[PDB]
DNA sequence: ACATGCACAGGATGTATATATCTGACACGTGCCTGGAGACTAGGGAGTAATCCCCTTGGCGGTTAAAACGCGGGGGACAGCGCGTACGTGCGTTTAAGCGGTGCTAGAGCTGTCTACGACCAATTGAGCGGCCTCGGCACCGGGATTCTCCAGGGCGGCCGCGTATAGGGTC
DNA sequence: GACCCTATACGCGGCCGCCCTGGAGAATCCCGGTGCCGAGGCCGCTCAATTGGTCGTAGACAGCTCTAGCACCGCTTAAACGCACGTACGCGCTGTCCCCCGCGTTTTAACCGCCAAGGGGATTACTCCCTAGTCTCCAGGCACGTGTCAGATATATACATCCTGTGCATGT
């Protein structure tokens, strides 16, 4: 005389992060928010020239590149993590990724 | 006698105001198994849908008609049959051996939301119901195989099962299968842990029979 | 308001000339002007140092030929001779 | 505090396009400072071709070139 | 005169000739262009063109849609060779990138 | 016959002998100060260029040299070197 | 008429703005050339071989050799930030590297 | 001729000093000749175009140059 | 008897070669090599001494950079050894193939 | 005589597909007008020939540094195990992005005008380049002075075994 | 109730890990000669920079239009955030064993120096044809406009398997 709902288990982590994966890999959307970005560029900006105006294309440009580039970099940082003999990727393996780039 | 009459369905039924999300077919997911493979899509290779918990589909699966991940649609469920137990009501026994993860069969039943959830625990407890189906698929969607469902629904919970339940993806919305966790003998009754039934009552006492058994359903 | 030149026809025109049934997105067709704007200056660029590196005032048909060997990777560097050569031929002899 | 907006979620698809499955927890603000570096590399040099052309509008022609400039050129925006 | 005949079309070829000819003037890469500089740049500009083109379409063939869009042109570039490496320091805008997961990330028996 | 090879190494030891009286400079590394030389020209050249062609204009002024001289040096680099141009051109006109 | 005014002289410069004006000129980077775009360029690139043989006499004078070779001016651009930056992919024939090794080759105390 | 074979194993021990390595696998030896090969190749492919560009039946140090200066490898020195 | 103790005489090396500023390969099979990879672009070539100068001096640059990548790939993964996945994950990284 | 086992004509809705409607996305069609093309000329860049005369290639011989080879052994690579905590999965709330619509104005983008800057040319002349010579900075050698590494034996902190002191328990 | 049997931690060295120097080579520096060859300083000359003047057009400057960039507001709702939980992964520790380093001996081939020889790069002299410049003229390509034709797409109507309920055959 309880009652009560049942619970399947939980997906086993990583699997939930593979779905995720190939999600991501499949699409071509930009993966930030659209707005804080604009602001952070904004804001950046502020630094070298005051009164800057953009055109949405010169963000939306910024973005495209970023996104590129963040994402070009976290392959590096993960094929230095899979040599770590790790699966989880670590500050210490942008940091090599970006040295050995030239970029640091 | 018999269990109490029930609209055997064969697929999840929607109810009240409660919403699917099926996904047009250029969205689901493609592996890249082939269909000259060993065994393609098969339950043991590296079927890139099977091992994330994804069905294949026949019209975009590129193995064509040789994919064996479609064991949800196609409704594989290996025969059994339904046997009063001693004290918790009616279990199922298959009729055949079971290899360690083969798809025993798929829970189904009515789509519900969590207010009518608890609107019908309420009405249990008006009127003692001591059978409860309900098994939350996520949060605004509980499965209540109670009115509806299929045979999947007469599985008894044990602390020591030999049966799980697994969330998979099909056609683009979520559906919960039963699987076999170890190498089940034809003639052993079917039991999967429900893994949690306590929401704010007392705990019905859990007669499995298992060494390690909780006693109570926890 | 103004006149804005683009490589979008002849992309389109050499579109039709192998996929005869398939379209092009806008995007896409922007991605292909920058394409061949890039590969246009790259080119046009290593020929320019070639002229001065021999000390020559003219960009020729034979300038272009090696700036192609020293950009385009093998297969497609012997595709691209073949093609400019064949169509340098055709063009002189009318 | 513009870079926050940058939030935990957007990295983890960063990484998750970019073929990453776990991700430490130390990750998130040192992704943040890469990035709000090289943003300020591109966007010093968009805003001095900006002031070359004594325009008040940064164009999208300005990143391009200081995209190229950096050697990561951008195809899709001129 | 005798009916203006279009470089381009003299050459066999579907890429501007006179433009790129006056490009290659107007841009200060030498104080003279030979004749034939424009034939064979038209040339191989058109040459390639129609290599990415061909297996963009490809591409655009395999998931069954009838137009490009940049994803397939990423695809395209990234899945062959010589394009890749022609084009390997490029972003390509809406682009996305191959599907390709480590060996190691895939769950194990 | 013999033609005249140009070089920047009567200029690079002229400034030499201003930081550094008592120093000399061995013949590659004077080759070496030739090549940076022209590299750094190239650059500068090359960027004020292309910066004129983005702004559709025929002169390479000296507006054009100091933005390509922020564009190409870093820092303090880019300060220094923008201002010491600045003061040789505006002591140039007043001459 | 005047004698003669080189315009380095004019400018205060080392450097020949009249063989920069030429080299800017013959060197097809654009059509005009401004009078003080010579005269800015031959300042800048002043300026930045008097810093790079600034720091590369410090190196000489610190290695007890009153002649500057090589490894001094490779020690002094990788030395300095702003020249590495500047300098990062270049090679100097005869420079070798830093001295620099991991603290984790070390011998252990 | 195996020429490649004349990048004997203590001159990649050299090089590898320099470098800071301080142990080394005995695999290294094959690996770096063959990195080596193939930065070889595409520089003397690149001289060797522009020496034929000039009708020159001798590659110059100029050619090296520029051919280095075009793969991103500047280097000074040599004019 | 007496010798010293494995990762010494390597540091020493190391000391010494870091501060050197010469060639480390030998010339003439440098030289050897050199015209045996242009044999296959084109035949009876001839070579500037500074030419085949100019080659060893910027493969031996190259070599030299990137060992000290590999270096760094190496005490990543914990070791000291280089092996020559640690040649390819700098590779890998650096853009070559 | 009768209700158990179980069905068959009608309903009824999922199931499969024809069908009227949107919403763009390009697809031809004008309408211009600017920029290629034809035609022709002038002159300079490039091609060819001849000639010199560096500098690359090839040979020879000796010296000796360096590579090749062998071998012991030390330490590092690498496999295995255990644990504990950090990160992934999921839920319930909250926030702020995104969308749409409105409104205003900075400033991009263009035109018109005119001037003052840069190309160009001829004459002039001094700066910089090739050639040549010398003397000091550096490379090399050699012997002595530190300096650094390495290992063999002593003190200096253990816990550790063993005989031993202290007190509980059974018995007269 | 005291006396003797008996157990159990107490301390008393009892060897031990394990630093700590001390000294022996080995390597590296350091300093004085020694000589040699290249930096650097001068000479002569030539050719490129400077002076001057002319002329044309690039660009600066003012002015105008109207695009698009920014500011704001309200609503929807997806995403972000914070927390709970539990496992699987990172990391430390251990052992083992193999492979690379340090060193000695042998072998080989790089290197150095000297000498020819001839190939081919560099230079010069002509010359001739190919490109810029120019002027005229027309159509190729761009801007803008509107048709057409899809996919998509919600609407709607027939078909296929299931559901029903009282009646057909029957063992009581
Ligand atoms: N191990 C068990 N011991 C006692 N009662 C059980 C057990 N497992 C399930 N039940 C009862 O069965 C209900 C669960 C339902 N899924 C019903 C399963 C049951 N076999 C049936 O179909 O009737 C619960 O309300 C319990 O009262
Ligand atoms: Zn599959
Ligand atoms: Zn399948
Ligand atoms: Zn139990």
């Amino acid at each position: 005389a309880t009652g009560g709902v049942m619970k399947p288990h939980r997906y086993r982590p990583g699997t939930v992060a593979l779905r995720e994966i190939r999600r991501y890999q499949k699409s071509t959307e930009l993966l930030i928010r659209k707005l804080p970005f604009q602001r952070l560029v904004r804001e950046i900006a502020q630094d070298f020239k005051t009164d800057l105006r953009f055109q949405s294309s010169a963000v939306m440009a910024l973005q495209e590149a970023c996104e590129a580039y963040l994402v070009g970099l976290f392959e590096d940082t993960n094929l230095c993590a899979i040599h770590a003999k790790r699966v989880t990727i670590m500050p210490k393996d942008i940091q090599l990724a970006r040295r050995i780039r030239g970029e640091r | 006698r018999k269990p109490p009459p029930y609209k055997h369905i064969k697929v999840n039924k929607p109810y009240g105001k409660v919403q699917i999300y099926t996904a047009d077919i250029s969205e689901i997911p493609k592996c890249n198994c082939k269909p000259t493979d060993e065994n393609p899509c098969g339950f043991d290779s590296e079927c890139l849908n099977r091992m994330l918990m994804f069905e294949c589909h026949p019209q975009v699966c590129p193995a064509g008609e040789f994919c064996q991940n479609q064991c949800f649609t196609k409704r594989q469920y290996p025969e059994t049959k339904i046997i009063k137990t001693d004290g918790k009501g009616w279990g199922l026994v298959a009729k055949r051996d079971i290899r360690k993860g083969e798809f025993v069969n798929e829970y189904v039943g009515e789509l519900i939301d969590k207010e009518e959830c608890m609107a019908r625990i309420k009405h249990a407890h008006e009127n003692d119901i001591t059978h409860f189906y309900m098994l939350t698929i996520d949060k605004d969607r509980i499965i209540d195989a109670g009115p509806k469902g299929n045979y999947s629904r007469f599985m008894n919970h044990s602390c020591q099962p030999n049966c799980e339940t697994l969330k998979w993806t099909v056609n683009g919305d979520t559906r919960v299968g039963l699987f076999a966790v170890c190498d089940i003998p034809a003639g052993t009754e079917l039991t999967f842990n429900y893994n949690l039934d306590c929401l704010g009552n007392e705990k019905t006492v859990c007669r499995c029979g298992a060494s390690n058994c909780s006693g109570f359903l926890g | 308001r103004s006149r804005k030149e683009s490589y979008s026809i002849y992309v389109y025109k050499v579109l039709k000339q192998v996929h005869p049934d398939t379209g092009i997105s806008s995007k896409a067709m922007g991605i292909m002007n920058s394409f061949v704007n890039d590969i246009f200056e790259r080119i046009a660029g290593e020929a320019s140092r070639l002229a001065h590196y021999n000390k020559r005032s003219t960009i020729t048909s034979r300038e272009i030929q090696t700036a192609v060997r020293l950009l385009l990777p093998g297969e497609l560097a012997k595709h691209a001779v073949s093609e400019g050569t064949k169509a340098v031929t055709k063009y002189t002899s009318a | 505090d513009n870079i926050q907006g940058i939030t935990k979620p957007a990295i983890r698809r960063l990484a998750r396009r970019g073929g990453v499955k776990r991700i430490s927890g130390l990750i998130y603000e040192e992704t943040r400072g890469v990035l709000k570096v090289f943003l300020e590399n591109v966007i010093r040099d968009a805003v001095t071709y900006t002031e070359h052309a004594k325009r008040k509008t940064v164009t999208a022609m300005d990143v391009v070139y200081a995209l190229k400039r950096q050697g990561r050129t951008l195809y899709g925006f001129g | 005169r005798a009916k203006a005949k279009t470089r381009s079309s003299r050459a066999g070829l579907q890429f501007p000739v006179g433009r790129v000819h006056r490009l290659l003037r107007k841009g200060n890469y030498a104080e003279r262009v030979g004749a034939g500089a424009p034939v064979y740049l038209a040339a191989v500009l058109e040459y390639l063109t129609a290599e990415i083109l061909e297996l963009a379409g490809n591409a655009a063939r395999d998931n069954k849609k009838t137009r490009i869009i940049p994803r397939h042109l990423q695809l395209a570039i990234r899945n062959d060779e010589e394009l890749n490496k022609l084009l390997g320091k490029v972003t390509i805008a809406q682009g996305g990138v191959l599907p390709n997961i480590q060996a190691v990330l895939l769950p194990k028996k």
